[PDB]
């Protein structure tokens, strides 16, 4: 029988021991520019969120880049998404509350063959 | 201004903006590997692994003049800390391969 730290009723205790909360591999990498389905990043700052740096990707093109560097629109650039947890800080007044949230991040794009439909 | 090292949260996880066959249709295809951890929330995480070193060309064959590379993302997970305790957690940062993209070996001019 092992001891547990005290947790107030109807709560969850969260230890945030992460050093460099906003450190991202996307900063030094340039695969977003080298990709056949290239993408852009939009970076926003939210001081009431952990992590505070909000990074979203957007596909640059409809189609995919070929050998010549030209768009082949018979192929699709599609965004790929990842679910993550965030901590949101809420203020009523000077009173502060914290909550866990699940968010979706568009991390980049890939090049896929299209799904084809027919009329009849 | 900064978030404290330790916070109390309520029992509700608020879903924001949440809710396919790309792993096969992509010119940089990948395989998904299951990572299960009962001490972790989410307990199951799917990890992408690029199927080839090269990319698929117009003919459907592997072109090694292009590369399949992972798109990796830093995500936050919950780890029960101490492991046997139900309501105390460590917010843990992990690097996950979400999928793969096709890249030219250098940025082209
Ligand atoms: C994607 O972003 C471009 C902006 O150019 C980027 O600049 C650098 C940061 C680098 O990453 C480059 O490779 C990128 O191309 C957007 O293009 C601009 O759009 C404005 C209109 O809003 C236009 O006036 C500018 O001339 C454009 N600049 C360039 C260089 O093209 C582009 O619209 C973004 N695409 C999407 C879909 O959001």
């Amino acid at each position: 029988p092992e001891s547990c730290p005290p947790v107030p009723g109807g709560s969850m205790k969260l230890d945030i021991g992460i050093i460099n909360e906003n450190q991202r591999v996307s900063m030094s990498r340039n695969i977003e520019s080298r990709s056949t389905s290239p993408w852009n990043y939009t970076v926003t700052w939210d001081p009431n969120r952990y992590p505070s740096e909000v990074v979203q990707a957007q596909c640059r093109n409809l189609g995919c880049i070929n050998a010549q560097g030209k768009e082949d629109i018979s192929m699709n650039s599609v965004p790929i998404q990842q679910e993550t947890l965030v901590v949101r800080r809420k203020h009523q007044g000077c009173s502060v509350s914290f909550q866990l949230e699940k968010v979706l991040v568009t991390v980049g794009c890939t090049c896929v063959t299209p799904v084809i439909h027919h009329v009849q | 201004k900064n978030f404290p090292r330790t916070v109390m949260v309520n029992l509700n996880i608020h879903n924001r903006n949440t809710n396919s066959d790309y792993y096969n249709r992509s010119t940089s295809p990948w395989n998904l590997h299951r990572n299960e951890d009962p001490e972790r929330y989410p307990s199951v995480i799917w990890e992408a692994k690029c199927r080839h070193l090269g990319c698929i060309n117009a003919d459907g064959n592997v072109d090694y003049h292009m590369n399949s590379v992972p798109i990796q993302q830093e995500i936050l997970v919950l780890r029960r800390e101490p492991p046997h305790c139900p309501n105390s957690f460590r917010l843990e940062k992990i690097l996950v391969s979400v999928g793969c993209t096709c890249v030219t070996p250098i940025v082209h001019h």
